[PDB]
């Protein structure tokens, strides 16, 4: 079954697919081919909650149910400067003007 | 010319609703006049006697934007080997179609004018879908 | 491979060069694997994201395919950036 995450960090969107039966390490790997960052300079989460590698998305949540491809789940990514890994942090996107008139 | 065949020879169907619109099944009688038949709540089915050669189409009964049906536009029933199964579905709108829809459903057609795009997606908000129109076909 | 979509605000949107290459528009701009979109906020262009994985999913399914939803306050911009990419 394949579940249809974004992965974010900061002002980076990844779109993505992978297995419900794919672990977190394996997703790391997937982040690395993109970003050029090894899954030891990596943390990923689920909200605030740090997800374990040897987890499969399924058991950290990512399911067909949860994980669609017209709303997809959000992953939350951290990188590790040396030493020392940044606070997870995500800009959100920007906000949609004031419906016009015309509309309500 | 696009106009049911008069076989006589009937035809059990079954309209499956596997869309969340309301179904506005449409027969195109022995002149190729559109003639409308009971609408289909989303995910229910009907039980219609038809007949071999009759040809229908499927559209949204409030908007009449267009569906699929057995993932063409026409569904022509057959002969019964027992009922045919006629599953009626949303096509993959583009995000244009689909964002006219939605526009088209919050804003009354006297205010298009009012929004501020450009000249050509006023026109295209207008273009509303239409049975008649999506007869050419051709 | 990957391509980069980056919004007016600077948000950077990371996707499967095959689900891009589903807009003639993005086709056209790459022909160089990130293309900037001055006019399309990233409350947009995430959606626009979102239609690409949707698209690619759901075209010949024979299944059943969802609602693509759009809220309000997001149609009428995401109109005019369909609109433009021929999306
Ligand atoms: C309740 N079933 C219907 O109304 C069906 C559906 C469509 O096939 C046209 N139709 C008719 O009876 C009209 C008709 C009679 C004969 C005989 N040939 O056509």
């Amino acid at each position: 079954m394949d579940v249809f995450l974004m992965i974010r960090r900061h002002k980076t969107t990844i779109f993505t697919d992978a297995k419900e039966s794919s672990t977190v390490f394996e997703l790391k790997r997937i982040v690395e081919g993109i970003l050029k960052r090894p899954p030891d300079e990596q943390r990923l989460y689920k909200d605030d909650q740090l997800l374990d590698d040897g987890k499969t998305l399924g058991e950290c949540g990512f399911t067909s149910q949860t994980a669609r491809p017209q709303a997809p789940a959000t992953v939350g990514l951290a990188f590790r400067a040396d030493d020392t890994f940044e606070a997870l942090c995500i800009e959100p996107f920007s906000s949609p003007p004031e419906l016009p008139d015309v509309m309500k | 010319v696009l106009r049911s065949v008069n076989s006589r020879e009937p035809s059990q169907v079954i309209f499956c609703n596997r869309s969340p619109r309301v179904v506005l099944p449409v027969w195109l009688n022995f002149d190729g006049e559109p003639q409308p038949y009971p609408t289909l709540p989303p995910g229910t089915g009907r039980r219609i006697h038809s007949y071999r050669g009759h040809l229908w189409l499927f559209r949204d009964a409030g908007t009449h934007d267009g569906l699929l049906v057995n993932q063409t536009e026409l569904f022509v029933p057959s002969l019964n080997v027992q009922p045919i199964f006629a599953n009626i579905t949303l096509p993959v709108y583009t995000l244009k179609e689909r964002c006219l829809q939605v526009v088209r459903s919050l804003v009354k057609p006297e205010n298009y004018r009012r929004l501020d795009i450009v000249r050509s997606l006023y026109e295209d908000l207008e273009d509303h879908p239409n049975v008649q129109k999506d007869l050419e076909r051709l | 491979m990957y391509v980069k979509l980056i919004s007016s605000d600077g948000h950077e949107f990371i996707v499967k060069r095959e689900h891009a290459l589903t807009s003639g528009t993005i086709k056209a701009m790459l022909s160089t694997n990130e293309v900037n979109f001055r006019e399309i906020p990233s409350h947009v262009l995430s959606k626009v994201c979102m239609y690409f994985t949707y698209k690619v999913r759901y075209t010949n399914s024979s299944t059943e395919i969802p609602e693509f939803p759009i809220a309000p306050e997001i149609a009428l911009e995401l109109l005019m950036a369909a609109n433009f990419l021929d999306c």
